[PDB]
């Protein structure tokens, strides 16, 4: 029985969620993290409603409004279902420990490579978010004219006249840190969980291809036991994917709806900017939206594809010389494996690179037709 | 109103009959003659008001905005008429469906799950009926209220149009007392009956789907212990017992398939006409929403129209998708049991079941589509894209 | 005209030969020479008139509306020429198809069902032939009538244009008695023969598909008692009988697949060409419909063109979808029998058949698409969306 | 140059090396050094000319029509540079792919079919190589001819521009004898090398796919007599013979799967890049075609660009589609034999092979899409729709 923090794949994220007391501890950090950020997001939305006579200001503020709204939604859903995430990561740790003890060079190198990729991706995500957030918070200084990093509108308050401006700016920069802390680790957690799903799938594929090694054919009991174990492992992977699905399913549905709504307006605003520098900001926004969506879709797609290839892994085994019953069991394994283990977004659309490509095609067509009509 | 699938739906059948939805099949002959007359009268009244609306659209055709508004109202109220006329012509297949589950299978070991899931199906059917009834009541109340708060004036100078809930041409004065009161009561009755007719037929469709889904759940729940029964190196009596269990499972699955096919036959063409009318309604509504400028009365009306239309589509799609997912889950639940220990007969049974469950049960709109949340998503995307095209080109 | 699949389709073949569709294969050699010249003459005349139409489009190209009308006529009448040329070059494949079912399988127990479904197939082919013949006759009559009730004038001042059923440039006067009457008779003969050749080839395709579907229905109907034949723990003779029944079933299924593949080859290339033409036709027709303003003659012509185009597409799609559904239903009918009492061999046969029926038989337009109601729905959606775009941009 | 799949594709490899395509693997070390230098020079020259083109596009940016023309040329000539750079970085997987078939399986009974289908695959590879080489030569000749018949003039007033095959800025006069002649020879060399590089890599990919398809055909052809070998109560020796035949079949199928996976990796990243470029090229080409007014030179250039682009896409799609259909056909040919007369082992082998072949082999552009005729159909539909929208919006 390992620990959530001891498993290399899920440690970092858990630790972060432990620091802000979302998943593993219930100190006072949770409330200081959540309440200020939610209040700030509400004031941003009020500023959105107020300042809408200029589409440029509307969109520039609305991007961050939606960003922090998604942050708030993710953190709330996380605290609500902390037990489910905790148990999922505990199962991840247990299965990781079980796999690590497999005596097979291919499986060991596979596990090591995927663990390294997961940890590197998480640490990257965090550092990239930190640097981008710092750049955005410092951006207003160069602009001048008393601009805030994000939107804010308290009724009956001149927020850009008195030292008010200063204190609002300071509180905004300070509240930046917990917000990114709640936002990025969900994406990092999805990446890590999908990577461990791939680790399990490929371990099972290798076991399927090399299950008859060190077993005598005369005794059918050992062969039957080995195929039973393979079936149970397949069921384990299916359950893992189902739970990961449910969670990321609902959260990603909300996220992708919001991202599409924002991307439409971003494409609209692309060709209306004459500032020569705001267009750079628009391009940056599009880049981050597309990169996040691509991360989600790429990892979900890899899960689907490896789950499908489990069928070929079953086919390539030593099934020609086994008794008829084991051949039938492998036939059933091939039958089941041909259905992809999808991670649906909202339980409506499976997440695949086909969906991401469709979104990209829609965005490209929209931009081309926009540029044509606006001519 | 005695045997299965009509005793279960009996409240729904009574609600359908009460609003004037024909259904001259499930009561004593004494009520046969009066009920029929009532139905006819209802239809008459509907058509009458319907015609009075169509006439109104003729002399309101000089402008395009009022033409679009009138067309949207006309299609919205066309839905009930199509449903009302559509049931009696196809009533034979409907009665064939409602009598499908009169004589179902039964096994001593799988009776408890059957009872539990039958009860759950009944409870969910009643819940759905009550929810949709409340939705229709809220819709009519909102219609009346919005009509009362708004200002009854039509653009020209200023001209006071009669303060009515539906624009319509009446021989009466329609401005003084008697005409105003009669028109108000008549329009209220028309709204109530039209919404009740349409939504009652839709709810009956969805309740059929609910019953099928609960039966699939029962099949999976008893799938789990069927193998345990088989697994044991068996004796003759145990061989007979497992054979009987496999027979029960297979025959109940086939019965569920029969019910699904009958439901597709009965309501297959109704969905096609429903979506045919919707498409036009949503196009006109997209154009209408393009004109919104923050006014509560206009924006409220447009939002209500869009919400009702997408709600009907969404109801159908929700329950079609549930059936699809339940059949796929039958595949999954067939896999996830101790079939590797059962006798060869049970293993072949599992193999054939898993082969069968490769494709998901579905309801199609006369083969031109299937009802699933994918269909609703595509409809929503199409309307949003058309709205974007309209606004950009403006 | 004696062996199977040519004795069943013999009226279709005779109509095709009579309309000028080559096919010098199914009569005594005495008629081989005469018939041939007739065909050539027909083609000549067709092309001649076709040419006389194309030249007319050259000096009608100053305007855009007349150019669009001329192009629509040109494509509408391009369909028959393409079909007429396409059959002779690919005739070897057509005869190979028509010779598929000359020597089919036979089993004593399944003879009655075979005869019943063979007769039913023949009846349905005859019904389809008569229906399409009536539709073509109605189309010709409507064309002539609308040409006679419209006003023959041109927009430049008022210029009297010859009152002809198809716009054409004629060296003859085309105004006075002799020229006008000869042109009318020539254009009537043209219309009739063009529609006849196009629809005869299409109906041959659809009749092949009908035969395939009826054979699939026979396969399912005998699938039901095959298992009961196996279920009984069998003596040697019963084992041989089950083996023979399984052999018959599988071999007949393979025969049906062969027929489907041959039909697919030939009319797959044919359908690719057909829909390639229909796409441009429908684009031009959507633009033309954008110009409708309630006039009877203009709207009548536009809706007639749309109806004919979509009717051809819809016929192909109906029968392709029927083949797809019949194969999938073969799967469902393989599942829904008493295979839980059959011997091991029968259950294995059931499993392999259910494996095969996982993918539906279908006809594709040279691998670029499939003919199904989904294709027709997509075509309809495309034309409607393009029309909406056109009205918005205008 | 001695082992399988490199002995067969040796002419293709020699063509690749000759045009400066690196590939320092299949000749004696004596040629290892000089050849390398050659490659570098070619690349340099290409880049030089490529750069010389891009610089021109900078001073031709004041207008938008010439900007579009220059962008289209730049993407057309970006294709070969990307392919040229892409091979060496990924050369390890290319050699791994070429070394797949060095140690095939072998069975005494299936040697004849193996040799026959290997020879057929070799012949088809040679045919494809020659066809694409001829197409490339024709394209170069057409480019030069069009450049010579057209008029070299620019609109500012009329300005005489250098009469060159590819618009480009040169430090020389590029108008008088020496500069004009040197530019013409240099541009001819550039065109030949660029087209040869791109098309040779594409032909290698397609040759891999051809080999895979021919191996699948061999598998089906020998599937037919394997079952008969099984069907005979089998003595021990006959049982061993059946098992050996089944082992050979399964191992060869797995070998084909391995080859398909390797090809998928390497050229899947390649096709991702290819279609990424082709999409922008086709968008610009649609805008260009919007401007056609019947002039021979302009229309010829636009039609040539479209034909070349869609020809590349179509080649990839043809061979991907062939692979998909061949694997599905393996399923069908597994079904259509005398398995009902076989033994249990052969029937189980048939079952597992039919279950495996349910999902067809395919090549994907790095999992973003699959190469099939559906991809080409979608590309064509997208470009046509964009063009129609463009013409309407004009």
């Amino acid at each position: 029985m390992a620990s959530i923090l001891d498993c290399p794949i899920v440690s970092v994220n858990a630790r972060v969620w432990r620091f802000w007391s979302f998943v593993l501890k219930h100190d006072a950090m949770r409330y200081i993290s959540i309440i200020p950020v939610t209040v700030m997001t509400f004031f941003m939305f009020t500023d959105l409603c107020r300042s809408w006579g200029n589409i440029q200001e509307l969109i520039i503020k609305a991007y961050f409004a939606v960003l922090y709204f998604n942050a708030v939604l993710r953190t709330l859903i996380l605290v609500k279902d902390r037990k489910l995430y905790e148990n999922f990561m505990q199962g991840i740790s247990n299965v990781y420990f079980e796999i690590s003890h497999i005596d097979d060079h291919k499986i060991q190198s596979l596990l090591k490579s995927y663990t390294v990729r997961a940890r590197m991706l998480s640490i990257s995500n965090l550092a990239l978010g930190a640097i981008i957030s710092t750049c955005f918070v410092v951006y207003p200084i160069f602009t001048g004219e008393r601009g805030l990093p994000y939107g804010m509108f308290i009724p009956g308050l001149d927020s850009f006249r008195s030292p008010h401006y200063e204190i609002i700016y300071i509180v905004q920069v300070v509240l930046t840190f917990p917000g990114c802390c709640m936002y990025i680790p969900f994406t990092s957690f999805f990446a890590s969980t999908t990577l461990f799903g791939l680790v399990q799938i490929k371990t099972l594929q290798r076991q399927l291809q090399t299950f008859k090694d060190n077993i005598n054919s005369q005794d059918k009991e050992k062969v039957k036991a080995k195929v039973v174990k393979l079936i149970e492992d397949h069921k384990r992977i299916i359950t893992y994917v189902s739970e990961l699905n449910s969670l990321v399913t609902y959260i990603c549905f909300v996220e992708f709806l919001s991202f599409g709504m924002m991307l439409c307006a971003l494409l609209f605003l692309l060709n209306v900017i004459e500032n020569h520098a705001q267009i750079v900001i628009v391009a940056a926004y599009i880049f981050m939206i597309i990169s996040q969506i691509f991360a989600f879709y790429w990892h979900a797609n890899e899960v689907r594809e490896e789950s499908m290839n489990l069928a070929e892994a079953a086919y390539s085994g030593p099934w020609v010389e086994l008794d008829n019953s084991i051949k039938k069991k492998l036939l059933l394994i091939i039958l089941r494996a041909q259905q992809p283990l999808e991670i649906t977004v909202g339980n409506v659309y499976p997440m695949t690179l086909e969906m991401f490509q469709s979104l990209l095609n829609a965005s490209y067509s929209y931009f081309t037709l926009l540029r044509r009509v606006y001519n | 109103k005695h045997q299965g699938l009509v005793a279960d739906l009996l409240p729904n059948i009574r609600v359908m009959q009460g609003v004037g939805h024909f259904m001259f099949n499930y009561y004593s002959e004494g009520k046969k003659f009066p009920h029929r007359i009532y139905c006819i009268v209802t239809l008459l009244l509907l058509l009458l008001q319907y015609g009075m609306m169509a006439v109104n659209l003729m002399m309101e055709s000089d402008d395009v905005d009022d033409l679009t508004a009138n067309t949207i109202t006309m299609l919205f109220f066309l839905h009930p008429i199509v449903k009302m006329i559509y049931f009696p012509v196809r009533s034979k297949i409907f009665y064939k469906t409602l009598a499908i589950w009169n004589n179902p299978n039964s096994h001593p070991l799988f009776a408890e799950s059957n009872a539990r899931f039958h009860a759950l199906a009944i409870t969910k059917m009643r819940r759905l009926l009550f929810c949709v009834a409340g939705a229709t009541i809220f819709s009519v109340i909102s219609w009346t209220g919005i009509t009362f708060i708004e200002d009854s004036v039509k653009r020209i100078t200023i001209i006071p149009i009669p303060r009515l809930m539906i624009r319509t041409f009446y021989p009466f004065n329609a401005m003084s007392g008697a005409g105003h009161v009669f028109a108000l009561i008549y329009q209220f009755y028309y709204l109530v009956i039209s919404m009740a007719v349409s939504n009652s037929l839709d709810v009956l469709f969805c309740s059929w789907l609910l019953f099928a889904c609960e039966q699939l759940q029962h099949l999976k729940a008893i799938m789990k212990p069927l193998m345990e029964l088989s697994a044991t190196g068996l004796t003759k009596k145990q061989e007979m017992l497992v054979r009987s269990a496999i027979k029960y499972w297979v025959e109940r699955h086939k019965h569920v398939v029969r019910l699904v096919t009958a439901v597709g036959d009965a309501y297959g063409v109704a969905l096609l006409l429903h979506m045919l009318t919707t498409t036009i309604t949503l196009t006109l509504l997209a154009y209408q929403a393009t004109k919104v400028n923050g006014v509560n009365v206009y924006a409220a009306t447009v939002i209500g129209y869009l919400l009702y239309t997408l709600g009907q589509v969404f109801l159908f799609c929700i329950f079609g998708n549930r059936l699809i997912e339940e059949s796929s889950s039958v595949m999954e639940a067939a896999y996830s049991c101790h079939w590797y220990d059962g006798s060869e007969e049970a293993k072949t049974f599992v193999q054939i079941v898993c082969q069968q469950c490769q494709k998901a049960m579905s309801i199609s709109g006369a083969k031109f589509f299937t009802v699933s949340l994918d269909l609703f998503a595509s409809v929503l995307g199409a309307v949003v894209t058309y709205f974007m095209v309209l606004v950009q080109l403006k």
